[PDB]
Formats: C-alpha cells, sequence, structure tokens
C-alpha cells in the first residue's frame, strides 16, 4: 500500500480556542502547491506522525524539534479543519462517514463549555464518533489554579457523552508545550481502523477540475480530475468507474442527470502518484473524461464507484426529521420554528448540496423535492439547513427513508 | 507518563513554557513564532518582533538559529528566510533556548541581561544584578 493518510481526524471546538493554529502548526511542513470545499467548506491537511529515533519523542516533523536527529515515519494522517462554526457542524452531521476520530480543542482561559463547544460535542455525539482526544489549549495563560478548575469543568462536561473516556491534554498550540504527548495520543487513540478493502469502492467527490491551462500541449494532456474521500474499499489505476448523478441532458423532461462512466488514469494521494488509493486524506483521480465536464467543480457532490455498485440516486426525499437543540446564536435564530410545507430548505448529504421543497408533513418526518439529484444510501444522515434572514442556519438533520 | 494523569501532564506542560512567561521574572512581551513554510522554504516573518522584544540584535539571533539548525537564512524588512522546511515548533523550540542562554540572568532572572564585550571574549550581562556571565553558550 501507500504511506498516504490512513485516518481522518476532525479538528473541532470553539472557532477561537485554537483548532486552526494547532492544525497549521502540525501540518505546515507537509504542504504543497486547505479549502472551503464547494459544498461543505471543509479542508484536508495531511501530517506525518513521526518518532525521533534518538530521544524517542513524537512530532509531525522530519527533524526532531528538540535533539535535532532524524525522525522515523510511523503513519500519515489527515486533519479536517474549517473556520466557521456552522460549516464544520454541517460537514460533521452530513459526512460523518469521513472522520475516524476528532480532537476537541478547548481553551483553558475560558469557562469550559462555550455555546460553540457544546454544539460540536453535540454533533460528535449524534454521529457516534467516540474516538476523541481533548486538548486543553493555551495553558500558558492560566496559573495552575485556574487550570485544574478548567480541567474539572471539562470533566463534568464530557461525562455521559461520547468523549467521556477522552484524555485531556494541557497544551500550548502557540509554544507547542506537550505537542509530543498530543501527537503520540493520536496513535494511542484514533488508530487506523480495520477496513476490508474488498468492499465495492465509494468515494465522495469533494471537488472536480480542469488542470488544463493554455500550457498548450495537445497530446495526452490530462482529462477531468476529481478529488474526494474514499470511504469504502479502494480505487486502483486502470479501474473503470461510474460517476453518480451524472451529466445533465436537454429537456426531454426538464432537467435530467444520466450517470456517466470513465477510466482512471492516475491517482494522487499523499503528494505522490499511486496505483491504488485508500481512505484517509484526499484522493485525486485522473479520468479519460472531457475536462469540459469537471471544470468549475460541476462534478462536485457526486459519488464514484464501480459500474453497477453504487448508491441510489434520488429526485425526491422523505426524511426522519430531528431538530437540534442549538445554543449558539441569538434567541430568534435559536428556537427553531418547525419546518413548514412549501419552505425551501438547504440540504447537505455526503458532499452534495441541494435545495429542497417541503411538499409534505407528518409526525417528525417530512417530504422534499430535490433541486439537484443526490446520490445517497438510505439510512444515511442528511443535514437540513433553514435560511433565517440572509444566511443559512443549521436547524437539524433528517434520516433518509424510502418513499 | 499516561495521558490520564493531567497533573504530571500539567507540570510537563509548563516546563516547555518559555522563561519570560514561565516564571517569576517575566519579560512578557515576547510574541510567539509566526512561521510560513512556502514552497521549500521556511519564513518566520515575526522575527523583528522577537528580537526587538528581547532587546537583542537582529543578526545575533539569525545566527544562534542557523547554528542550532543547519539551514541558511537572510534577514530583511523584519522577516527571515530559512532554506528548508521547519515546523513552527522546531523554531519555537530554539527561540526558547536563546532566551535561556542569551537573554536571561541565571543568578537573578532578568530580561535585562544585555550583551557586553570586555575582551575579545564575549561576556554579556545583567544591568540589574551585575553578574557578567560568559555567554558564547
Ligand atoms: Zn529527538
Ligand atoms: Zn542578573
Amino acid at each position: 500500500k501507500t504511506r498516504q493518510a490512513e485516518v481522518n481526524i476532525g479538528m473541532v471546538g470553539h472557532v477561537d480556542h485554537g483548532k486552526t493554529t494547532l492544525t497549521k502548526a502540525l501540518t505546515g511542513v507537509w504542504t504543497d502547491t486547505l479549502r472551503r470545499g464547494i459544498t461543505i467548506k471543509i479542508g484536508f491537511a495531511d501530517a506525518e506522525i513521526r518518532r525521533c529515533s534518538n530521544c524517542g519523542r513524537y512530532s509531525t516533523s522530519p527533524i526532531c524539534p528538540y535533539c535535532g536527529h532524524e525522525t522515523e515515519f510511523i503513519r500519515r494522517v489527515s486533519f479536517i479543519d474549517s473556520p466557521g462554526h456552522e460549516a464544520l457542524m454541517t460537514t460533521m452531521l452530513a459526512g460523518a462517514s469521513l472522520m475516524d476520530g476528532a480532537i476537541l480543542v478547548i481553551a483553558a482561559n475560558e469557562p469550559c463549555p462555550r455555546p460553540q463547544t457544546r454544539e460540536h460535542l453535540m454533533a460528535l455525539q449524534i454521529i457516534g464518533q467516540k474516538n476523541i482526544i481533548i486538548a486543553q489549549n493555551k495553558i500558558e495563560l492560566v496559573d495552575k489554579e485556574k487550570a485544574l478548575e478548567n480541567y474539572r469543568q471539562i470533566k463534568e462536561f464530557i461525562k455521559g457523552t461520547v468523549a467521556e473516556n477522552a484524555p485531556i491534554i494541557p497544551i500550548s498550540a502557540l509554544h507547542g508545550a506537550n505537542i509530543d504527548v498530543l501527537v503520540k495520543a493520536i496513535e494511542e487513540f484514533i488508530p487506523t481502523p480495520k477496513r476490508d478493502s474488498n468492499k465495492p469502492p465509494k468515494m465522495l467527490v469533494l471537488r472536480s477540475f480542469d488542470v488544463n491551462k493554455p500550457g498548450t500541449p495537445p497530446e495526452k494532456l490530462v482529462g477531468g480530475v476529481l478529488d474526494g474521500s474514499i470511504v469504502q474499499g479502494k480505487l486502483k489505476v486502470g479501474d473503470e468507474i461510474e460517476i453518480r448523478p451524472g451529466v445533465p441532458y436537454e429537456e426531454h423532461g426538464r432537467i435530467k442527470y444520466e450517470p456517466i462512466t470513465t477510466e482512471i488514469v492516475s491517482l494522487q494521494a499523499g503528494g505522490q502518484f499511486v496505483e491504488e488509493a485508500y481512505p484517509g486524506g484526499l484522493v485525486g483521480i485522473g479520468t479519460k473524461l472531457d475536462p469540459y465536464l469537471t471544470k468549475g467543480d460541476l462534478m462536485a457532490g457526486n459519488v464514484v464507484g464501480k459500474p453497477g455498485k453504487l448508491p441510489p440516486v434520488w429526485t425526491d426525499l422523505r426524511l426522519e426529521v430531528h431538530l437540534l437543540e442549538r445554543v449558539v446564536g441569538t434567541e430568534q435564530e435559536l428556537n427553531v420554528e418547525p419546518i413548514k410545507r412549501k419552505e425551501v430548505l438547504l440540504l447537505n448529504v455526503g458532499t452534495a448540496r441541494t435545495m429542497g421543497l417541503v411538499t409534505a408533513l407528518g409526525k417528525d418526518e417530512i417530504e422534499l423535492k430535490l433541486q439537484i439529484p443526490v446520490c445517497a444510501e438510505p439510512g444515511e444522515r442528511v443535514a437540513i439547513s433553514r435560511q433565517i434572514g440572509s444566511r443559512w442556519r443549521l436547524i437539524g438533520y433528517g434520516i433518509i427513508k424510502e418513499l | 507518563i499516561d495521558y490520564y494523569d493531567y497533573e504530571k501532564l500539567l507540570e510537563k506542560a509548563y516546563q516547555e513554557l518559555p522563561e519570560n512567561v514561565k516564571h517569576h521574572k517575566s519579560r512578557f512581551e515576547v510574541p510567539g513564532a509566526l512561521v510560513t513554510i512556502e514552497g521549500n522554504k521556511t519564513i518566520i516573518e515575526n522575527f523583528k518582533d522577537i528580537a526587538d522584544a528581547l532587546n537583542r540584535d537582529p543578526q545575533h539571533l539569525l545566527k544562534f538559529l542557523l547554528r542550532e539548525i543547519a539551514t541558511a537564512g537572510t534577514l530583511e524588512g523584519r522577516r527571515v528566510v530559512l532554506q528548508g522546511r521547519f515546523t513552527p515548533y522546531l523554531i519555537a523550540n530554539k527561540l526558547k533556548k536563546y532566551i535561556k542562554e542569551y537573554v536571561i540572568c541565571p543568578v537573578c532572572g532578568s530580561p535585562d541581561t544585555k550583551i557586553i564585550k570586555r575582551d575579545r571574549f564575549h561576556f554579556l550581562k545583567c544591568e540589574a544584578c551585575g553578574a557578567e556571565t560568559p555567554i558564547q553558550h
């Protein structure tokens, strides 16, 4: 196999407690020439967890930060980061199938459960993500008294939650105090799961492009390229894939997507090109398709698989609605009024984003017509977002049922 | 040390904490490392702030660095170009040492040490206590 990322660690917590700084500090050195995704504004940053041969400590660096000797490759992982309390919330509920663990960054200099910190623990709780590590950050700002008081708070906050058995590591994302302990804990907690590679392949296309540029060579200059997260099985150079919703056609009915098929020419994972790609990190598939079809991220939201073995495409959707008890916001925004027949909601499933029209009401279940077909497996969770002014606020989530 | 013993994790979480902030005598104005690893070069563009906060020279630090590290950098309009890839913490770890052996008085802790030259020998030192440690280490 490859030395590509083996697991996805979501970086969650208050937008300011330090998640963003810690990610950059750990990933900066494995950067080549993040995002906002197009559907979800999620970003993927890889980082090679290494062990210093001489002093025995862990880091995310080639050369031991301390003694200075060469460190050894132990594993490669990929953190999922995203400025924006909501966007991360959305991505989690929607694509919970992407994370394998999460690092909850809580600032020690602030009362423990901040309105935003609760929502995350809330989302992690809803998607059953139990492989969590807690990083009490900014220990360089609270004397040992306040620190122990924060710790206890954190302890009272996590009891009876999925992060009930998560360590609480005091760290300085700014000075890197105990980053060696943290990085090591990612190996202790959050190990690469046992995944059967033989299961049919499924990849959620996060982005689609046209790497072409009047660079002008007419030969075998690349075709359409898709980037996504393999979540099941594996893709291999030379594979014949079937893309999901597909390419639109001309008004027989009004708008119709036909599923298209292509052949994989390349696969990037980890910074290099490989002949086989696996879950963990982002994968760049090279196809024999017309770049004119992937240009501008038009393929974004689609799913890829082996011709025949894929999810069902939908054109309508009934869901098992579960509104959320949110705390971050202003009272108006807060007490969500229930969805109404005829409202136009914002839906997020996998990496697909589409508007839906409520055309039915029941007891904690609703119906919706899709603005754009979305390839999804039933029982999969869908993020439901209502507007509220000029913005789009996450009010709850639904459960795909059959119509 | 197990991750479940927060206490030990806390003291170990303060000893890496710089001098100026760690203990009693706190020069406290040292703002942390800002690192940008572009292409195949590391650049700490907050450099001047560090040096000017430490009241040490600009090039007296570029050096302590390329020494503890093995790359080459040049200084410019308050920034610094390093020739390889270096995580913010690798650099964050060296600046920590500098402050320890080139900016503080080991007898009476004081950001007020200053570099003196009394013979071809560099002895730099405290304006508060008067200790004149030989610093070339
Ligand atoms: Zn070492
Ligand atoms: Zn002194």
